[PDB]
């Protein structure tokens, strides 16, 4: 009966991994969307 | 084997009917004494001090001969496959015991130098020591082979405390429990019989633990793959075969070295003939004694004959 439960456990592990990846995705996106107001002070403000 | 059994009598102290009768036509024929000898003097002999030094070193020479004899009689025979070298195969100085003891031809240039034997005796002793060292090397090789023998094959034949992978069934583990229903697919039966297998499954540890060690008698773990056990058994068989071959082929070389040691002992007896001649007669080597392995009655008769030079 736990043969099908193995699939459920694998699905739960994959869902947890995907949830962690998505949670870090917002931070990764904000790492570039934000703080560029500082990097533009060197990329173009130097000009 | 047999220790030294040579008689002591110079040329001037022959115990036979005549001085030259020691070799043949002696009264020993009537008593069936196997005594026989043949002269083989060296080129020259040392002085009185040299004779005394040789007599002193004769004790060490006899000790070395005894050590070689003990090694040859023990290492070869104990292997139960090296004692196949008979008297002819182990002939001393190229002649069997019938002829080796009847002559001193071993005094040729092989072990000694066919020269004043004061240092030639030491040289022959060193050669015999080298031969004994080779025999000891062969014995050590035989011991290492026996260490290779009694290998992993000495363990149990599977489904037991040791080497149980040979009887493995190859979520499950090698249990072989010698004298279950749950969510897990416990409806199974492994091939772990050399023993018995029980219903178990890795999906839920309840059935697996119950079958393995939970109740009754705990099972014995073993390697999962029987290929490793088969390889270990094959290696053990190969090591046993190699040990047997060494006891039959390398120990055949050991038996050849034992025959060489017998030749060295014949040379030592030839030297001891001249040593006794110097001790109880003049310096030049000349002896009329004999070397054999007679019975008690024959030795007593020889002593009665030679009582003119008793100790």
């Amino acid at each position: 009966q736990m043969v099908r439960f193995i699939r459920q456990e694998a699905e739960e592990k994959a869902n947890e991994i995907s949830v962690s990846a998505e949670e870090e995705f917002n931070i990764e996106k904000l790492q570039l969307v934000e703080a560029e107001k500082k990097k533009i002070r060197q990329e173009y403000e130097r000009k | 084997a047999s220790r030294y059994w040579v008689v002591s009598l110079p040329v001037q102290n022959s115990a036979a009917s005549v001085w030259n009768r020691l070799q043949e036509q002696i009264s020993k024929h009537s008593f069936d004494t196997p005594l026989y000898r043949f002269n083989i003097p060296n080129l020259r002999v040392g002085t009185l001090d040299s004779l005394l030094a040789l007599s002193d070193d004769l004790v060490k020479s006899n000790s070395f001969v005894e050590s070689v004899s003990h090694k040859i009689r023990r290492q070869i025979e104990e292997l139960e496959r090296v004692s196949g070298i008979e008297s002819s195969s182990l002939s001393v100085d190229g002649v069997p015991v019938d002829t080796y003891l009847t002559r001193f031809v071993w005094d040729e240039a092989k072990y000694p130098t066919m020269s004043p034997l004061r240092e030639i005796v030491d040289g022959i002793h060193t050669l015999v020591a080298k031969i004994e060292d080779d025999l000891k090397v062969r014995v050590a090789e035989y011991n290492n082979v026996r260490s290779q023998l009694n290998a992993i094959n000495r363990k149990q034949s599977g489904s037991l405390a040791v080497r149980d992978l040979s009887n493995l069934v190859k979520l499950v583990t090698l249990l072989a429990v010698v004298p279950t229903s749950y969510v897990v697919p416990r409806s199974s039966k492994l091939l772990y019989e050399d023993l018995y297998t029980v219903t178990l499954f890795g999906r839920v540890a309840d059935n697996f633990r119950i079958a393995a060690r939970e109740k009754g008698f705990q099972i014995r773990d073993f390697e999962y793959s029987s290929e490793a056990q088969e390889s270990r058994n094959q290696e053990l068989e190969k090591l046993v075969h190699d040990q047997e071959s060494l006891r039959s082929s390398l120990l055949q070389w050991c038996y050849t070295s034992y025959g060489e040691v017998f030749s060295s002992w014949m040379h030592f007896c030839a030297v001891r003939v001249f040593a006794e001649s110097i001790l109880r007669y003049g310096l030049p080597p000349s002896f009329l004694a004999c070397v054999l392995a007679p019975s008690v009655k024959g030795e007593k008769k020889v002593r009665s004959i030679l009582e003119e030079l008793c100790g």
